[PDB]
RNA sequence: UGAGUGCAGGGUUCUAGAUCUGAUACAAGUCGUAACAAGGCAGCUGUAGGAGAACCUGUAGCUGGAUCA
RNA sequence: CAUGAGUAACUGGAGGUCAAGGCUGGUGCCAGCAUCCGCGGUAAUACCAGCUCCAGGAGUGUCUAUGAUGAUUGCUGCGAUUAAAAGGUCCGUAGUCGAAGAACAGUACUUGUUUGUAAUGUGGCUUAUCGAGAGCCGAAUAGAACGAGAAGAGUUCAGAGUAAGGAGCGAAGGAGGGCUAGAUUAUUGAGCAGCGAGAGGUGAAAUUUGAUGACCUGCUUAGGAGUAACAGAGGCGAAAGCGCUAGUCAAGAACGAAUCCGAUGAUCAAGGACGUAGGCUGGAGGAUCGAAGACGAUUAGAGACCGUAGUAGUUCCAGCAGUAAACGAUGCCUACGCUGUUGUGGUUAUGAGCACGGCAGAAGAGAAAUCUAGUAGGGCUUUGGGGAGAGUACGCGCGCAA
């Protein structure tokens, strides 16, 4: 079976390239919800509905014009606060915009919040 | 979102496979069949895996097949569940 | 092999792959100390036993002047090249010569000279360049 | 995909969204519970119990009335078999293949099918003898 | 480089096929690759039908025909000129040939 | 507690050897011409015989074929 | 501080890479030069010298190890249709990797405080004419002690039941396999009858066979192989492979649907089973075809190609062996993905679907040809690293040998 967080990313990336505005995503987990909810806070996606089908789960989402790309990293590497900027420079296009998402004892947070809260964690994914 | 994607038309529902939908659909249902002549009522399943005979008169009322089962020529039915 | 707890499998695989590199292989598994000049020494002393000449490879047309040297440190006998214009005239039988490498990665032939792997540097303790250009004289 | 061959079939049957109580039916709870335990004592497998309840007595999925699953009811009544019914059906097919090959020794296709069948037996055995459903030194009937 | 998408033969979803023998040289060729030719030939030539009309005892007569399917290997088909070499765009055109007589 | 030294064996690394047999380089020597064009018997892979030498012949396969028919 | 004075550059280069001369004289594939590419056969900006330029400069050339060049070792970050490169097919242990929902616990994980670094190195300031130098300051790696947070990972549960798996039910489909009993012709061989001179074979002919009656036409028989036409970009099987008709014996794939159990799963060193043909050990048999061997022709020569003939093999049962251009030259699970058309088997609100295919464009991709090749840090195994020598030597394991 495919990784659920990988499946999420390819589904939205392809649909964006094909110039569609909305998609249905077919297998959902707890961190998939939290990832989508992160993209909504930063205004990359607009509307979210979750379907409680008793068979795994599924979501319907509206895409914005601001989303260029997103992706998951596998495996989920452990990082000290000293390490995160290395990954930031590898993944993101510019020092000015975009988000690298990290899981922590305080939920999902971005590479700026890591400095504010003074915490590393595990690397999860990115979008710009 | 699009209305077309969140709320499909009933036409679209009927064209899709029973699993490949926002919510999966039951296709089998229960019926009350009444025998020609003796007018007794028997509960039956559509898509039956077993041949069934009328209570009392023992006429074969329903024949099992590879798909939806076949009601004998004279008999008639109503959906109950 | 890309799993988070896969480090042992990954390490053992990647180590085994390196033997496909000729460089790593020779250092590991070949005879790297067989040569008069190489891993062992930058220069080699030896005594001249015969004077010799060899044809150049095609398409060139020449006779190249060469010397048979007995190497003190190994007791092998080897061929060496004598570089300069009138150079062969500066050497007698039973002279001592110091000998040097041609500058390739492995010991390999250079230019049009087939199968010769070293060149003469000094004769009787003095620079061959100085001997040929008549800047200095034989010790006598 | 399939475990022993290159199949990718998709024929299954849909489970309902909610289950309710089958008010259209023509028997009580206690009658349905009696019908099950009778069919059990006569020696029917629990998958066949389900088929009869649907087909003849008119109850779907056999749980909406009882609030309990078929195998759990049989354990409450004490009618539990010595071997789980899945592992039991695998030993039967093995015996059949060995009885064919015993008289038609030349059949390479049947030889092929036996080694597949035998592998599946031990994979199932190792499941059950971890959940303490079989004695540790159980071995096939062969 | 690969010259044809179908490898020059009609086999798909199979391992192996029956062989047949070439009419001209008896070489073995796979059935799904062999060049095929159909023939329907009158027993009596056209230049005799006007004599047949006075020779026959019957009120009317229908001449018997003879039927054949012939098979050829590539070398023979090219040499006998059943098929010819064609340009890179023509190679793709597929059309049924006439039955011979 | 034991150095030294007898006598048999092993384990390693080097080296000699009548004679045989590989490889590589041979300006251009001798005999043919096997491959590349339908290369003058279309070529190639496995296997088995045979033969101055390239190679030839049977059997099953492949098109990278001279045919997408 | 005071006295004299007027001394003080070389190494490598100048055809391209690579800064800087078609200058003058010698030499004529010689002598030499050249990391690489290349110069010289009498008109050499490349040899040997003169003269002018260039580069660095108290320094500059060469040889040898190593780091970089190098995404040519690839964690970040390469490749495997045709350039080097996916195991012939399955089973399978160690190993690496593994649903949704509701809850729980703190050893990894991350972080605080405290320990843990003289020199060197790092961030600074101060004094030797200046600059290295010297002197003083601050923080620090890995490792350990005690607390904290709980997203991910982990453990459990069942009024939960995967477009995860296995068991089972119903109607049906197929050259899938083993066994038993039958079949229409055809090719050879014998018997007998009719006839009375040639048959065969080739591009053209000769070996060869015929008055002991050939050839061709009848009737009888004896064997051992095979299933024509229908027959296809049709079907079935793990692959290798499977085509006459009945009867019989096991298991599998797909489809329909409100059946049952509940994580039983993916991939796989070692280990095990199958594998066209040709080959080998023993038995049965022997029609046709035909390696080896023998002739007839053709040629300078044919040992070959062609023709006549002929043996092992080619068939069956019981085994060994283990290779193929075993190829769609494209590993296995699992995803996301445009349209039109044509098949095969079930089902159908007759609108369509599900499994297995063929074909034609598009968009992307790619060195192109083209597309099993589009998108992508999903999981696991095999595998390549300029030609040659070489898939060869030595050792070892299997095999009767090959
Ligand atoms: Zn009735
Ligand atoms: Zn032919």
């Amino acid at each position: 079976m495919m990784d659920k967080l990988a499946n999420l990313c390819i589904t939205i990336n392809n649909a964006n390239r094909a110039q569609k505005r909305s998609v249905v995503i077919r297998r959902i987990s707890k961190v998939c919800r939290l990832f989508l909810e992160s993209m909504q806070k930063h205004g990359y996606i607009t509307d979210i509905v979750y379907i409680d089908d008793h068979r795994e789960g599924k979501a319907v989402v509206g895409l914005s014009g601001r989303l260029n790309r997103c992706g998951a990293i596998c495996p989920r590497y452990d990082v000290e606060l000293k390490d995160v900027e290395r990954y930031r420079a590898n993944l993101l296009p510019s020092r000015g915009f975009g988000h690298l998402i990290v899981t922590s004892s305080k939920g999902l947070i971005d590479h700026r919040e890591c400095i504010q809260h003074n915490t590393g964690g595990k690397i999860l994914g990115y979008f710009y | 979102i699009a209305k077309n994607l969140l709320y499909p038309t009933v036409e679209e529902i009927k064209k899709n496979n029973k699993r490949k939908q926002l919510f999966q659909e039951v296709k089998g249902y229960f019926m009350e069949v009444k025998c020609a002549g003796c007018a007794t009522l028997n509960v039956c399943y559509s898509h039956s895996q077993k041949t069934i005979s009328c209570k009392g008169c023992s006429m074969v009322i329903l024949r099992s097949t590879g798909g939806k089962a076949k009601i004998s020529n004279e008999c008639s039915y109503m959906v109950i569940s | 092999m890309y799993g988070l707890l896969a480090a042992r499998n990954l390490k053992k695989n990647r180590h085994k792959r390196r033997y496909a590199d000729k460089d790593f292989a020779k250092k590991a598994r070949g005879d790297i100390y067989q040569n008069a000049v190489g891993y062992s020494a930058p220069h080699a002393k030896g005594i001249v036993t015969e004077k010799l000449g060899v044809e150049a490879k095609q398409p060139n047309s020449a006779i190249r002047k060469c010397v048979r040297v007995h190497i003190v440190r190994l007791n092998k006998k080897v061929i060496a090249y004598v570089p300069h214009d009138g150079g062969l005239n500066q050497i007698e039988i039973n002279d001592e010569v110091i000998v040097e490498g041609l500058g390739k990665k492995g010991c390999r032939s250079k230019g049009d000279i087939p199968g010769v792997r070293f060149r003469v540097c000094k004769v009787q303790k003095v620079s061959l360049k100085a001997l040929v250009t008549k800047k200095k004289e034989r010790p006598a | 995909a399939r475990m022993y061959s290159n199949g990718k079939g998709q024929s299954k049957s849909v489970t309902p969204y909610n289950l309710t109580y089958p008010t259209y039916i023509k028997h009580s709870k206690e009658e349905i519970v009696d019908v099950i335990l009778n069919l059990a004592r006569k020696g029917t497998p629990p998958s066949q119990i389900g088929n009869i309840l649907r087909d003849n007595y008119g109850v779907g999925k056999s749980f909406a009335v009882t609030k309990t699953k078929i195998l759990t009811l049989l354990k409450i009544a004490g009618l539990k078999p010595v071997i789980p019914e899945d592992l039991n059906n695998i030993v039967k097919k093995c015996v059949n293949i060995k009885a064919h090959l015993a008289k038609y020794t030349n059949d390479k296709s049947s030889k092929y099918q036996l080694i597949q069948m035998q592998s599946c037996l031990y994979r199932v055995a190792r499941y059950y003898k971890s959940k303490n459903e079989l004695p540790a030194g159980w071995k096939p009937p062969f | 480089t690969k010259k044809r998408s179908n490898n020059g033969r009609s086999k798909k979803n199979r391992g192996h096929t029956r062989c047949v023998r070439c009419e001209h040289c008896s070489a073995m060729v796979p059935n799904d690759k062999a060049i095929k030719k159909f023939v329907v030939r009158s027993v009596i030539d056209a230049a005799s039908l006007d004599d047949l009309k006075i020779a026959t005892i019957y009120e009317e007569y229908e001449v018997p025909k003879s039927y054949y399917k012939l098979n050829y290997c590539v070398s023979c088909a090219v040499h006998i000129k059943l098929v010819r070499v064609r340009s890179r765009w023509e190679r793709k055109i597929r059309k049924e040939q006439r039955v011979s007589a």
